[PDB]
Formats: structure tokens, C-alpha cells, sequence
């Protein structure tokens, strides 16, 4: 019995961390192996009285209470582990507090109301009378979490208790209780948020402190979602309307990022009214930050309005807003703006975007910026779709050449894969006449994955234009362009053999494709081997079986005993998976 | 033992109205095609043969008696063996930080590494080398001078064997053949005792540690009883110099006997044939 | 107060220590940890720093008045000792900067008796090995300031140097073999150099070194 | 499902269930490791005075239970010896000793075992055949450790270590010779094994007083016979063959013992012979 | 660098 | 037995490029084969022509994957990683199981070095340890990976030309043959050779120097040039120092810094590069910058 408390005591003393965590991670183990009163009794004092020097001892403690509060015998025996737990609430670190909060949430949650009622109360009374914050910002939590189980009374009682902790003067409690306040009300009815929640939140709200105000604002957007449509104009609305324009940059930033919930909570006609001057007024102000914000936002607060509105609205007061916002001094608005343009497009209606959004798109297609023009172009698939191929490839001719050698490898990956689709719109002869040269430059660049994207658009052309063309225009250059003594060259053509040789056919298969892939797998690099035996692997089965017998069987036993280990093992699957043998 | 021309017809592709792919040209291109040296052993071990009967004669005293019934060794000069002793030292490291016959300390053999490491590829590269050492051994007042020679192959075989990690030392054959040779000459010179100087026959067949421990005996018996030109007695019937080791009062080393005692011990498993050779006299 | 360092930057200098680095990197280390060491003190936050090599003028001076800490680190990394053992030439230089400035400011009235309180504090380390003084005539046996009266007003002290300024000598004696034997004395020796009458009279002392311990342990004091 | 000492330490079933589960968390060796480790805490004071550890009931527990745990190894000294250090099965040892009623400072003369109870025979041969490997295994050499530079406290705590284990080894040796008229005495079967670890003794003092050599032959000659009474029945026996016959072939050059047909033959013998 | 992040 | 291991590792390969840590065993069979594959290779490894050396990596996984979007997939273009990966990184232990088993997969086609980072106490102290007890949980991990660090080759050379380590020279090394005659198997020191390898940096200097960084020293251009002339070597490849440009042709075309860690610490904002040696010795720089997030 006493044992037990001997050896906890000479095991908490030592050097090391580890030995306390795996004492304290295995208490459940001592608790249910020793007995059930036995640990009511002595061990709950016992852990009480202890003081430790380390934090994450208290997390793992914190935590097996909340894992053993069921251990304990069941919701009507847990009165003994309350004063623990309020005894772990007189702690200066962050995560241990957080984490008595939510055991604390987990024991409010698991439990018989009529006890609650007795005894949860005067508890929560007291920490919230302790002079310490960490009591306080404990006793708003388990305000917030102590509603539906008490009665009316109890209810009163526990609301002037909350008016009595909410009013004080140091900022931290009042930044945990305006974070319960956004908590608080998803509870409630509405009488009572309409009679005194409201105006004290405006009061809290009226006061100096940035951070208690940027809590207030999302429990503003919390309480907007949670009130009905016919009250939230008249009491809360001039709040949230004189705090959009503060002096303090923080909150009119997060009043922007959480733009889009008030306009979802508020309702068409009063955003109309009041939350689209005040939006003109958030993009045209001299912090940037909120510029910033203002664009991710205005892509998803167009998205989100009445239609017959949307349309007067964006073709009267958004886009000047639009174009004022490209031509802005700092970059990183730029970028983002860029980012979100093009979501516009789907929205709008089909000759407005042409008329409005395509020089825009031009603009910002010759920024000397990367991230602007990576954006940008990352964008012009999603407006690539409700934009006619036509239009816009037209739109891209004179834009397609500065576009395939710029710095950014994102770009020009991106303008590969997009490229199949404008050669088959604007046809096979431009491609012949000036269009082929960027692919074989592509085909040799640095970067592999401009290499690879070049090799699966060589794909999607020999598939949409034929067999002919890619006969007369492509082999012959792959194959002069495998007579070269770099060895990634030599990568990029055996690349080619397996991409192109998807589709193919069968006659070339034989007479243009096979006899280079046989005569240079005598290569000195070791990779040459490695990727021809893969090559073959791959072209086994589109080939018949008298080229398959004649001299892919004779080469790959001849590639199956050379001095390099993994081309050795890739032709030996490769003959496994063909069944040369 | 021990352009221009070619260069614009293959610039095709690449170029153009575009940057040439590369950055330069590393150094001159790649280093040869490397040559590979062939040799035949016979030539070696017979023009070897020439070479050792030339210095044998020449080494020799003049001799001439024609007494007895033959069956006998003439004398080697401990004289023409010194200048052997003395230029072959010259030819293989002609530095002087070491030049004292007395051994220094092991945790000294971890200063002069580079040296040891120099007579280490000298004696790698030249298998000549160890054929004069043992035309050195044959006059027993002659390896005493090749002292730092001794030294220096034996630390770079002391650093081959803390760096192996092979569990049997026939997987460096070079290095076990240098240890086995080095420690048999030093044994044909009178420098080690018959006792400790008969322990190569086991080197073929343990670890690389404990080949080091054996030879970290030989390097602190060597510090205890020093390769000095002198203790050795001129005896004149028969005039030649001998090293007894019955007076020097350490006689067989016992710490050195006992570890390599320790060592055949250990592997019973193995050593157990040649348990016999380091029976005490 | 000025702390000014005479580094030798003759071709004997050159010599390889037994730590496989040269005489004049140890120098320069010598340098850096005498500024770590002086960092430590909570008195040196005025606290001039210049070089003077053995080089002949106006490549003489590294550092001086109108320098800054960067440019002593830059000048003092790209040391080249190519030079010759001219250690008579190099005093008189540092010793000609200093009493430069001082009779440049009247630091010393001169005629109105000798006032302790005008004071400029400095101290010069030369930092040596040893070796046989030379010119371009040959090897000189003991040590000769030249006296050609550069700066006006030298001949109203009989001295070149001053009662502000002290001279001390870190002369390297690294053995290329580490010694077997352990220096053991709590004491610094005195070398038999020719820089060490000099700095007696001066009112300084020689410290000579043969191990980086004694190193550690001549310039901390 | 890992566990630790003070669960088995609190609750003694835990222990016996660990014993008869079939495939384990942490083999009973490393238990052992664990347990004599934590009861090798220094006792340490109010004041700070360091003493030995006290003879609470925590401690002779913890013993009763690290000793059922070594009679489940069958005190089998082969892994037992392999998987745990010198000072710690010094303690063990004594721990076993002392609970087979024998009081401490005792001298180990004569304790005729036909007289003795079986459990304290079997204990006190069980001890010396640990005296007798540990210092044959201390002359044998051992790998050195690779010059990476640890913690301070880890280092200096190991070099503690080591230091008692000088200290036991040294006294080991004083009453290792007493110990080896003791084996000599323990001949008057499973103690083959036994007798095994004696011939080895004389190979260790060997190198000096060449007569031991003859000593040794017999012994070894002996567990042959022995060998041959037991088959495969190596329950307790665990000899290593290959030592054996590495043994016997190094014992036979002493002296001739004349069948050259049943004796070696290979040339090596005679020309050394010759 | 216009990211405040407050 | 080979078949079976063979496809396992391509299953972790793959698992590793999507980001996902894997299991304490896994990591142990892991650890064994890359022992069992280090042992057998000297400390200057001879790396065939041709190889894509890259530099520091310092746990940035993100930015290890765009590297490998750059210069090529790890089946088909060699590399040559001069070691630290492990700390200064949020993403520290994807990185070294992709390196360790991209090692055991392809013998021939990545060559991995040793950093100072990879070491007990560096690895303890700068975020390594942190790392593995908030991930895999307990500490044997870390066990298993230093173990890893201390079997790690030190120095490689490319075609007999161009010598690559991850730090800088030594006062006490003056031959290769002193490399490759060192005890590899051993935890860096404070002091000596290997230490030295490790730690070391040039600067602008004429001789030896104490390097501000508690262990090493510095070298300038007269000791390069001497130990590029008495060794027959014309390049010294390494990756110690933070390179805005990501290459440093220092000590007048002899050193060559490689920095191939992006946005170092997060915060730095330098482009990375990495050097890419081609069959003809022939080089080329693919620079880049950090990944999108
Ligand atoms: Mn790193
Ligand atoms: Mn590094």
C-alpha cells in the first residue's frame, strides 16, 4: 500500500526524462492493478502535494487522468479527482493548461447533470475567484463548457459569475474569454444572446487592445452565423461597421479573412448595403498585408453573392477596384491577386471576360515577377475552360514565345502541358511552320521534368495529329539527337523510344524505332544499359513475336552477365516479365 | 615493377541560335585511359636472383681457406651490410625526425604518420625492398640500423589493422604478406627472441585486432630491449656476432609472451596445431 | 589603449611547427586569441588595434589611426612573411607612428616638467622566432636602431621610445618533434634573443614559447 | 506492451506470468540487468552520505524475484555470462550464496558436499564455476572500444564500473587458487562441465610452471570419457566441441603416448617431435 | 518581404 | 530472399516520395542492410563519370524532391550528396531514410558522404534527437541513424580528378593515401584529421587559421593549390557555408562550394545549385530555388 508511494518517490528523483514519463505513462497500470479505493484515497492526495520542476510530465499526467477518469469507477465516482485537476490549473505553461482544459472538457462531457448542478459549480466559482489568469481562462473554458446540465438558477448564477471575471482589466483572461464568448453562444437561445450577451460583447469590443478585438471580431462572425437574419442589423452590425475601420491593421485583416463568413451570415441585402463599400474601402488602403488579403478574399466574395446583383455589382464597382489593385507598387499583392483572377472568369459572363480580363490577363502575363506569371498561368487552365480555345489561343500568339524561355521551370512545364491543346486547335501547319522548334529545344533542356513533360506532350501530339506526320517531323530528329555524346541526351531519346512508342503503330516499330535502340546498348554508361534494358521491357509486348525472338532475345542475354549489378537485374526481369525465357 | 576541326564536325543540335548545354571543361578532359602494367614472374624472380648473387658476392669476406669438409656458410660482412643497411634507408626515407635506433613510444607512432604511410607505399610498390632486408638479416649487426624502416612499415601495418573491419585477415592479402615478411626478418636478425619471433604462422588465421595486439607486443618489446648496434658479442672462434638473449635480464618477454599466450588462448578453436612452437625453451 | 603588434614577416618565419601549421599562422593565432582573451575584459571597449610587418616603407604600416577593426582582421589574414629579420627599422617605424601622434597631439609638454596624467597608454608585441638578424649585407649580431631623425623633435629625447608605450616579445621556439618531455614551470623564461635587452629597457619582458600550452599560458599573462 | 521493474515489483503474479509467456518483452537477462541496477542505488542520506544500500523490504524482494527469474534460466552460466557483466553477477552470486545460509567472511575450505544440502552444494559450485570462468575469460583479449568521446557522466560512472570490476577481479584471484583446490576437491554425471572449466584454469597459470600442463591433460582426458556418457543429452552441458577437440589436439604435444595409428599422424607432429 | 503575420 | 527484399525497398522508396515515415523495424532492417553495404567501402570512394553532385540538403524533404525533379529520378542519373541532412530542417528523418535506402537500392548510382551534422552530440543538440522522439516516439531510432552516421564514407573522388568531402582541408593531411588510412569507424573528434574533413573552410587567407566555429581550421589559396598539385587533383567539391547563388569558385578555380538547400533555415532565401558532371568531365550548374508550400 505504501510501497507503491516508496518507489514513485525514489523514481521521480534522477537525471533523465524518459524513466518519469514511462513511470507516469504506465500509472493507469499501477492504479488498476493496486485497487480502486486504494487510489481514491492516498494516491489522488499523494499527486496533489507533489510539485515538479518539468512540463511534459504534466502533459502526460494530464492526459492519463483524462484516460483514467473511467478507470475511477464510473461518472459518480469522479468528485475525487476534482480537486487534483483544479490543482493542475496553477501552471505558467501554454500546453499544460490546454490540456487540464480539455480533460476538464471531457469530465463536463461524460457526465450526470444532478452532480454538476451540486457540485462542478461552486468549483468553478472559486478558480474563477482565484487571483492567478490561468484560473480565469480555466473558468471561462468550463463557463463555456457548463451549460445545458444546470438549472436556471445555477444558469443565472454561472452568467453574473461570467460578468463578474469578463470585466476585468489584465488581457490575456479577456482574450480567453472572448475566445469562449465565440464558443459560447453555438449553445444558447436567443433571448438571452439578445439581451445581455450582445451588449456587453460591444463593450468588449469598444475597448483598446488589438487581440481582444480580433477575438471579438470572429466571435462577431460566430454570433452572425448563429442569429437569425431579423436582429443582427439593428445591435450588432454598427459594432462590426465601426470596427472594420479601426486604426490597427491586425483587426481589419482578420475582419478581411473572415470577410467571407459575415457575407454568408448576413445575408444579400446587407452586404449590398454596407459590407461592399466597406469591401472598397478594405482594398484601397495603404497597408499592403490587407491589399493582399483583400484579393484571396475577393476571389471567393464574388463566387458568393445573388446573380442579378453579382453582375452589376462586378461590372460597376469590382473591376476598377481590379485594375487599381494591378498596377500596385508591392509584388506580393501582385502575386496573390494573380493567384485568385482567373476564378473570376467561370463567374462572369463570356464577351465581358473577353473584353475585361484578357488585357489584364496579358498584363500580367509580361510581369518580370515569377510568382506572378507562375500564378497566372497556373490559372489559365481554370479559365482555359469556359474561354473558347480559339480566342485565347489567338490571345497567346504573341505571348508564346517569351513564355518558353523564361528563368521559372514552373512556367514552362506548365505552357507544355497546356501546349497540346493549342496545336491541335490552331492546327498542324503553324506547328511545322514555326511552332516545333520550341518542343526540341524543350527536349534538351536542364531540367528534367521539362524533359519528361516535353516527352508526354511528343505523346498527346503523335495521338491527336497521326502517325505520318510524327513519322516525317520526329523521329529523325530523336534519332540525331541520339547520336549525342551527352549521356542525359541519350536519357532523353530511350524516354522518347518508351513515350512515343505508346501509340507508334507497327511498321515503324521495326525499321526507325527498334535497330537504334539495339545498336547503341553497348554504351559505356552504365545508364545507357539500365534504361535500354527498361525499354525493352516495356516494348516487349507491342511488338510481334518473330522481332521479339529474332534480336531482342540475343541482346538481353547479352546485357545479363555485364559488370553493372542493376542493369544486370533490370534484364533479368525484363526477360522475366516478356517470358523471352 | 611499380581538335578544333574534330570539335565543330560534333557540335550539331545543341547549339544554333541557343547556349551550348555546358559550363566548361573541368580540368582537360578525362585523365588517360589509364595504363595497365603486365609483367611476367619469372623474368622478376630470376633477374631478382642476379641482382642478390651480385650483392652476396660483393657482401661476402674475402675468405678463400679451403679448410674443412665444406657443408658450411660463409661469412657475411657486417660491414658491406651496414652501407647496404645505411643506403637502402637513404633510398626509402631520407628525413631524420626518427633517426634514433631507440624505439619512441606507441602513442609517438600517431605523430609521424605521413612517414610511415611514405614507407609503407615504398615497400608496397617495390617488392625489392623486403628481398634487401632479408640480405640486411644475414648480419645481424645491420638491421639495428634499418631500426626506422622497421618502424615505420610496422606502424602503417599498426594503422592497417585499427582501420580493417574484415572478420578474417585474408581478405587484405598485402598487408597480412608485409606483417608475416616484416616480422620473419626482424626474427632472422636477432632482434626478437625465437619464442615471440615464431608467431607469423598464426597471423593467417585471427582478427585484425588482434594481429595489432601482437604487434603492439613486438613494438613495447622492442621499447623494453632496444635494436642498439651493441649487445651484440663478437665471439671469435668461430668470428661472427651473436645476441644471447639469456643476460639481458628480460630474457623472453613476460608481459609480450603473456599476451601472446592470451592470444593463442582465445582461439582454441583454431590454434590449436600450432600451440606447440611457443612451448617455453 | 593601443594595442599595437609587430609580426615578423621575414622568410624564417615560414618554419613548420610539430602541429603541421606555419610560424606565422601560429602568430596570427596568437593574435585571435589575444583578442578573445581581451574581449573577456570589462574595460576594453576602447581599445585601438594596428600592425606593423617587416616590410620596408611605405608597405610597412597594415593599420593605424584612420583604420577600423574590419580592415586590421583583412590585413591581418593576408599576412606574407618574405621578407628579411630587419627588426631595427620595424621598432623605429612603430615607435616613429606612435611618438608621431604623441607629439602631434602635446601629449608631453616639453619644458613644463613631465605631467603623469597626460597620458596615451601603449603597448607593442613583437612577435618573433628568433633568428639571426639580416640585412642585405649580411647577418648583424646585435640588434642597432638606425638613427636617421625622421620625425622632428627626436633629438629632444634621448630615447626613440616614451614612458606611455611598453614592449614585450613572444619569440616561437615550436619544435618540429614534440617534445618527450613536459614543460612543468607555473613561470614564462626569459630567451637569449636579441630583442630582449631592448624590452628590459623599455619595461617589459620576453616571453618565450615552446609549446601551444605555454602559448595559452604567455598570453594570458 | 512493454514493461518495467516496479510493476513486477509491486505485484509478483505480473512476474509469473511474464515467466511462462511464451514469446517475450524483454528476455529475463535484461531483467535481471534491470532490477540489479536499480538495486544498486547508492544510499545516500538527508546529509548526503553516501553508504550501502539499506536492507529494506523493497530490496530482499527484489532479490527473491531476481533470483526465481535467474532458477527460470535453469543457472545456465552460458548466456547468463554472455548477456551480463562482471560486478553484477559478483553480486548475484553472493546474493544466492547468502541465501543458501551462508554467512559472509566464511572461508571456502573444505564445506564437504555430501554433507552439505543439495541447494547449497549446487549454489556454492554454482559460484565457483563462476569464479573459475570469469577469470579465464579476463585473460582472454577483448575488441577495444572505438575512440568516440561520449558524455562525461556516462563515462565516468562506466570507469566506476570497470574499477569494481579491477577490484572483484583482483580479489577473485586471491581466492581463485583456494577456489581451484575446491574444484579439484568437487570431482567426487553432469560436472563434466565442471571439470571442463578446472583444465581451463590450468591453461590461464599454464605459461609459467609448465608442470600444470600434465594437470591439465587428465582433466581434459576425463571429460572425453564423459563426453561419451552423455550423447545428446546436453541439457546442462553446453561444452563447444570444436574447443575441445582445438584443446585436446594442443594437449597432446607434451609427451608421447605411443599408438600413432590412433594418435595424429599429419607430418607437422613429427617433424616437431623431431 | 511584405508578411507581417501578427 | 533478393526479389523479395528488392520489391519491399521499392515499396519504401515509393512510400518515402509521398511522405510518409516508416516503421521502428523497418527502419532497423534498414539500418542492418546499409550497414552490411557501408563496411565495404573505403574512405575516398572512386565515382565513376558520370555523376550529379549535390550539396547540403539539412532535412528539407520538399525541396530534396524538387532537387530530384531537377537533375533527374535517383534510377537514372548518379549523385554524390556531400553529407548534412539531418538537422536545421523539419523534415529530418524522410530525408536520411531516402537517402540510406536509395543507397541500399542503387549501390552504384548514389554515392552519400558524411557531414559534421551526423554525429551523437550535433544530432543531440541541433534538433535530430527532438525530431526523433516527437515522430517514431522513443530514442532507439536515433540510435539505429547515428550508428548509420558513424559507418558513412568520408571523402569521394571523381575520376581520379576531382575530390569531394563536406568540409575542408587539414593541417595533418597532406596525401590521400593519409584518407584512406584513417579509423573512419569512430564518432568525430574535437580534435584531429577527420574532424578537420569535416569541419573545415576556405577564406580568403594566406595560411592556416583557427575557423570560428569552435573545431577545424581555414585554408586559403597556397594550401589548395599545394595539395591540388602534390596529389594530381584539380578541384576540391565541397558544401559547408550558405551560398546565395548557390556555387562558389573560390581560391581562384580550385575550390567549389555547392549548396543545394534552398531557403536555409526557412528564412535565408538563397538559391540553391548543384553540379552536374557529364561523361566527359564536362560540367553544367542546374540552380533552383525552394519548393511551393
Ligand atoms: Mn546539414
Ligand atoms: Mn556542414
Amino acid at each position: 500500500s505504501l510501497y507503491p508511494i516508496a518507489v514513485l518517490i525514489d523514481e521521480l528523483r534522477n537525471e533523465d526524462v524518459q524513466l518519469r514519463l514511462n513511470s507516469i505513462k504506465k500509472l493507469s497500470t499501477i492504479a488498476l492493478a493496486l485497487g480502486v479505493e486504494r487510489t481514491r484515497s492516498e494516491l489522488l492526495p499523494f499527486l496533489t502535494d507533489t510539485i515538479y520542476d518539468e512540463d511534459e510530465v504534466l502533459l502526460a499526467l494530464a492526459e492519463q487522468l483524462g484516460t483514467f477518469t473511467t478507470l475511477v469507477g464510473g461518472p459518480e465516482y469522479v468528485h475525487c479527482l476534482l480537486p487534483p485537476l483544479e490543482s493542475l490549473a496553477t501552471v505558467e505553461e501554454t500546453v499544460v493548461r490546454d490540456k487540464a482544459v480539455e480533460s476538464l472538457r471531457a469530465i463536463s462531457h461524460e457526465h450526470s447533470p444532478s452532480d454538476l448542478e451540486a457540485h462542478f459549480v461552486p468549483l468553478v466559482k472559486r478558480l474563477a475567484g482565484g487571483d492567478w489568469f490561468t484560473s480565469r481562462t480555466s473558468a471561462c473554458g468550463l463557463f463555456s463548457v457548463c451549460y445545458p446540465r444546470v438549472s436556471s438558477a445555477v444558469k443565472a448564477e454561472l452568467r453574473q459569475y461570467f460578468r463578474n471575471l469578463c470585466s476585468d482589466d489584465t488581457p490575456m483572461v479577456r482574450r480567453a474569454a472572448a475566445s469562449k464568448l465565440g464558443e459560447f453562444a453555438k449553445v444558447l437561445e436567443l433571448d438571452n444572446v439578445k439581451s445581455e450577451i450582445i451588449p456587453m460583447f460591444s463593450n468588449l469590443a469598444s475597448d483598446e487592445q488589438d487581440s481582444v478585438r480580433l477575438l471579438a471580431v470572429e466571435a462577431c462572425v460566430n454570433i452572425a452565423q448563429l442569429l437569425p437574419q431579423e436582429d443582427l442589423e439593428a445591435l450588432v452590425m454598427p459594432t462590426l461597421r465601426q470596427a472594420a475601420e479601426d486604426k490597427s491593421w491586425r483587426v481589419r485583416y482578420m475582419v478581411a479573412d473572415k470577410f467571407t463568413e459575415l457575407q454568408k451570415a448576413v445575408g444579400p441585402e446587407i452586404t449590398k448595403t454596407d459590407l461592399v463599400p466597406a469591401f472598397q474601402n478594405l482594398m484601397k488602403d495603404c497597408e499592403a498585408e490587407v491589399r493582399a488579403a483583400a484579393s484571396h478574399k475577393v476571389k471567393e466574395f464574388c463566387e458568393n453573392l445573388s446573380a442579378d446583383c453579382r453582375e452589376n455589382v462586378i461590372m460597376s464597382q469590382i473591376l476598377p477596384c481590379i485594375k487599381e489593385l494591378v498596377s500596385d507598387a508591392n509584388q506580393h499583392v501582385k502575386s496573390a491577386l494573380a493567384s485568385v483572377i482567373m476564378g473570376l472568369s467561370p463567374i462572369l459572363g463570356k464577351d465581358n471576360t473577353i473584353e475585361h480580363l484578357l488585357p489584364l490577363f496579358l498584363a500580367q502575363l509580361k510581369d518580370e515577377c515569377p510568382e506572378v506569371r507562375l500564378n497566372i498561368i497556373s490559372n489559365l487552365d481554370c479559365v482555359n475552360e469556359v474561354i473558347g480555345i480559339r480566342q485565347l489561343s489567338q490571345s497567346l500568339l504573341p505571348a508564346i514565345v517569351e513564355l518558353a524561355e523564361d528563368a521559372k521551370w514552373r512556367v514552362r512545364l506548365a505552357i507544355i502541358e497546356y501546349m497540346p491543346l493549342l496545336a491541335g486547335q490552331l492546327g498542324v501547319e503553324f506547328f511545322d511552320e514555326k511552332l516545333n522548334s520550341l518542343c526540341m529545344a524543350w527536349l534538351v533542356d536542364h531540367v528534367y521534368a521539362i524533359r519528361e513533360a516535353a516527352t508526354s506532350n511528343l505523346k498527346k501530339l503523335v495521338e491527336k495529329f497521326g502517325k505520318e506526320w510524327a513519322h516525317a517531323t520526329i523521329i529523325p530528329k530523336v534519332l540525331a539527337m541520339s547520336g549525342d555524346p551527352n549521356y542525359l541526351h541519350r536519357m532523353t531519346t530511350l524516354f522518347c523510344i518508351n513515350v512515343l512508342s505508346e501509340v507508334c503503330g507497327q511498321d515503324i516499330t521495326t525499321k526507325h524505332m527498334l535497330p537504334t535502340v539495339l545498336r547503341m546498348a553497348g554504351d559505356p554508361v552504365a545508364n545507357v544499359r539500365f534504361n535500354v534494358a527498361k525499354s525493352l521491357q516495356k516494348i516487349g509486348p507491342i511488338l510481334d513475336n518473330s522481332t521479339l525472338q529474332s534480336e531482342v532475345k540475343p541482346i538481353l542475354e547479352k546485357l545479363t552477365q555485364d559488370q553493372d549489378v542493376d542493369v544486370k537485374y533490370f534484364a533479368q526481369e525484363a526477360l522475366t516479365v516478356l517470358s523471352l525465357a | 615493377g611499380q581538335t578544333n576541326r574534330r570539335h565543330t564536325a560534333a557540335v550539331p543540335g545543341p547549339g544554333g541560335i541557343w547556349s551550348v548545354f555546358h559550363a566548361g571543361v573541368i580540368g582537360r578532359g578525362l585523365k588517360p585511359p589509364k595504363f595497365v602494367q603486365s609483367r611476367n614472374q619469372q623474368e622478376v624472380i630470376y633477374n631478382t636472383q642476379s641482382l642478390l648473387s651480385l650483392l652476396v658476392h660483393c657482401c661476402s669476406a674475402p675468405g678463400g681457406t679451403e679448410c674443412g669438409e665444406c657443408w658450411g656458410a660463409p661469412i657475411l660482412s657486417p660491414e658491406a651490410a651496414k652501407a647496404v643497411a645505411v643506403t637502402l634507408v637513404e633510398s626509402v626515407c631520407p628525413d631524420a625526425a626518427g633517426a634514433e635506433l631507440a624505439w619512441p613510444p606507441e602513442e609517438h607512432a600517431r605523430a609521424t604518420v605521413e612517414r610511415d604511410l611514405r614507407i609503407g607505399r615504398r615497400f608496397r610498390e617495390q617488392p625489392l625492398l623486403f628481398e634487401l632486408l632479408k640480405l640486411v638479416a644475414a648480419a645481424p649487426p645491420a638491421l639495428c640500423y634499418c631500426s626506422v624502416l622497421l618502424r615505420g612499415l610496422l606502424a602503417a601495418l599498426l594503422g592497417h589493422w585499427e582501420a580493417s573491419r574484415h572478420p578474417d585477415t585474408t581478405h587484405s592479402p598485402w598487408h597480412l604478406e608485409a606483417s608475416c615478411t616484416l616480422v620473419a626478418v626482424m626474427a632472422e636478425g636477432s632482434l626478437l627472441p625465437p619464442a615471440l619471433g615464431n608467431m607469423h604462422e598464426v597471423f593467417s588465421q585471427l582478427a585484425p585486432f588482434e594481429v595489432r595486439l601482437l604487434l603492439l607486443s613486438v613494438w613495447g618489446f622492442l621499447r623494453e630491449h632496444g635494436p642498439l648496434p651493441q649487445k651484440f658479442i663478437f665471439q671469435s672462434e668461430r668470428g661472427r656476432f651473436i645476441r644471447d638473449f639469456s643476460r639481458e635480464g628480460g630474457g623472453e618477454g613476460g608481459p609480450h609472451l603473456a599476451v601472446l599466450h592470451s592470444v593463442l588462448h582465445r582461439n582454441i578453436d583454431r590454434l590449436g596445431l600450432f600451440s606447440g612452437r611457443f612451448q617455453a625453451p | 589603449p593601443i594595442l599595437l603588434f609587430l609580426i615578423d614577416t621575414s622568410a624564417s618565419m615560414n618554419q613548420r611547427s610539430h602541429l603541421g601549421t606555419t610560424y606565422l599562422d601560429t602568430a596570427k593565432g596568437a593574435v585571435e586569441t589575444f583578442m578573445k582573451l581581451r574581449a573577456r575584459d570589462p574595460a576594453s571597449r576602447g581599445d585601438r588595434y594596428m600592425l606593423v610587418t617587416f616590410e620596408e616603407p611605405p608597405y610597412a604600416i597594415k593599420a593605424g589611426w584612420k583604420e577600423n577593426h574590419a580592415t586590421f582582421m583583412n590585413e591581418l589574414k593576408n599576412l606574407q612573411a618574405e621578407g628579411l629579420t630587419t627588426l631595427g627599422q620595424s621598432l623605429r617605424t612603430a615607435f616613429d607612428l606612435l611618438n608621431l601622434n604623441r607629439l602631434v597631439t602635446g601629449i608631453d609638454n616639453y619644458g613644463q616638467g613631465r605631467n603623469p596624467f597626460f597620458l596615451e597608454p601603449a603597448i607593442i608585441i613583437t612577435i618573433t622566432d628568433g633568428s639571426k638578424l639580416t640585412t642585405t649585407s649580411g647577418v648583424q649580431d646585435e640588434l642597432h636602431l638606425p638613427l636617421n631623425s625622421p620625425l622632428p623633435g627626436s633629438e629632444l629625447t634621448k630615447e626613440p621610445f616614451r614612458w606611455d608605450q611598453r614592449l614585450f616579445a613572444l619569440v616561437l621556439r615550436l619544435p618540429g618533434t614534440m617534445s618527450v618531455e613536459s614543460e612543468q614551470l607555473t613561470g614564462v623564461p626569459l630567451d637569449d634573443s636579441a630583442i630582449t635587452p631592448m624590452c628590459e629597457v623599455t619595461g617589459g619582458r620576453s616571453y618565450s614559447v615552446c609549446s601551444p600550452r605555454m602559448l595559452n599560458q604567455c598570453l594570458e599573462s | 506492451p512493454q514493461t518495467c521493474w516496479f510493476e513486477f515489483l509491486l505485484e509478483e503474479s505480473l512476474l509469473e506470468k511474464h515467466l511462462r509467456k511464451p514469446c517475450p518483452d524483454p528476455a529475463p537477462v535484461q531483467l535481471i540487468v534491470q532490477f540489479l541496477e536499480q538495486a544498486s542505488k547508492p544510499s545516500v542520506n538527508e546529509q548526503n552520505q553516501v553508504q550501502p544500500p539499506p536492507d529494506n523490504k523493497r530490496n530482499r524482494i527484489l532479490k527473491l524475484l531476481a533470483l526465481k527469474v535467474a532458477a527460470h534460466l535453469k543457472w545456465d552460466l552460458d548466456i547468463l555470462e554472455k548477456s551480463l557483466s562482471v560486478p553484477v553477477l559478483n553480486m548475484l552470486l553472493n546474493e544466492l550464496l547468502c541465501i543458501s545460509k551462508v554467512p559472509p567472511g566464511t572461508k571456502h575450505v573444505d564445506m564437504d558436499l555430501a554433507t552439505l544440502p543439495p541447494t547449497t552444494a549446487m549454489a556454492v559450485l554454482l559460484y565457483n564455476r563462476w569464479a573459475i570462468r570469469t577469470i579465464v575469460q579476463s585473460s582472454f583479449p577483448v575488441k577495444q572500444a572505438k575512440p568516440g568521446p561520449p558524455q562525461l557522466s556516462v563515462m565516468n560512472q562506466m570507469q566506476q564500473e570497470k574499477e569494481l570490476t579491477e577490484n572483484i577481479l583482483k580479489v577473485l584471484k586471491e581466492q581463485a587458487a583456494d577456489s581451484i583446490l575446491v574444484l579439484e576437491a568437487a570431482l567426487k554425471e553432469m560436472q563434466c562441465q565442471v571439470c571442463y572449466d578446472l583444465g581451463a584454469a590450468y591453461f590461464q597459470q599454464g605459461s609459467t610452471n609448465s608442470a600444470v600442463y600434465e594437470n591439465a591433460r587428465e582433466k581434459f582426458f576425463r571429460t572425453k570419457e564423459l563426453i561419451a556418457e552423455i550423447g545428446s543429452l546436453s541439457l546442462h552441458c553446453t561444452i563447444d566441441e570444436k574447443r575441445l577437440a582445438g584443446y585436446c589436439q594442443a594437449c597432446d604435444v607434451l609427451v608421447p603416448s605411443s599408438d600413432s595409428t590412433s594418435q595424429q599422424l599429419t607430418p607437422y607432429s613429427q617433424v616437431h617431435i623431431c | 518581404y511584405l508578411k507581417q503575420v501578427p | 530472399d533478393e526479389k523479395v527484399f528488392t520489391k519491399e525497398l521499392d515499396q519504401w522508396i515509393e512510400q518515402l516520395n509521398e511522405c510518409k515515415q516508416l516503421s521502428e523495424s523497418q527502419v532497423k532492417s534498414l539500418c542492418e542492410k546499409a550497414k552490411e553495404i557501408l563496411t565495404k567501402e573505403s574512405n575516398v570512394q572512386e565515382v565513376r563519370c558520370p555523376v550529379t553532385v549535390c550539396g547540403d540538403v539539412h532535412g528539407q524533404f520538399h525541396d530534396l524532391m524538387e532537387l530530384f525533379r531537377i537533375g533527374g529520378k535517383s534510377p537514372d542519373t548518379n549523385y554524390l550528396f556531400m553529407g548534412d541532412y539531418v538537422d536545421r530542417g523539419y523534415y529530418s528523418v524522410e530525408t536520411v531514410t531516402l537517402l540510406v535506402a536509395l543507397k541500399v537500392r542503387y549501390r552504384e548510382r548514389i554515392t552519400i558522404l558524411r557531414g559534421n551534422h551526423e554525429s551523437r552530440q550535433i544530432t543531440q543538440v541541433y534538433g535530430f534527437y527532438d525530431e526523433c522522439l516527437r515522430k517514431y516516439g522513443n530514442a532507439n531510432v536515433w540510435k539505429y541513424f547515428t550508428d548509420l552516421f558513424d559507418y558513412l564514407p568520408l571523402t569521394a573522388l571523381v575520376d581520379g580528378q576531382i575530390f569531394c568531402l563536406h568540409g575542408g582541408l587539414s593541417p595533418s593531411i597532406d596525401t590521400l593515401d593519409h584518407i584512406r588510412a584513417l579509423d573512419r569507424l569512430q564518432e568525430v573528434p574535437h580534435e584531429g584529421p577527420m574532424c578537420d574533413l569535416l569541419w573545415s573552410d576556405p577564406d580568403d587567407r594566406g595560411g592556416w587559421g583557427i575557423s570560428p566555429r569552435g573545431a577545424g581550421y581555414t585554408f586559403g589559396q597556397d594550401i589548395s593549390e599545394t595539395f591540388n598539385h602534390a596529389n594530381g587533383l584539380t578541384l576540391v567539391s565541397r558544401a559547408h557555408q550558405l551560398v546565395m547563388e548557390g556555387y562558389n569558385w573560390c581560391h581562384d578555380r580550385n575550390v567549389v562550394t555547392i549548396f543545394s538547400a534552398p531557403n536555409y533555415c526557412y528564412r535565408c532565401g538563397n538559391q540553391a545549385a548543384i553540379m552536374e558532371l557529364d561523361d566527359t568531365l564536362k560540367y553544367s550548374f542546374l540552380q533552383f530555388d525552394p519548393a511551393p508550400r
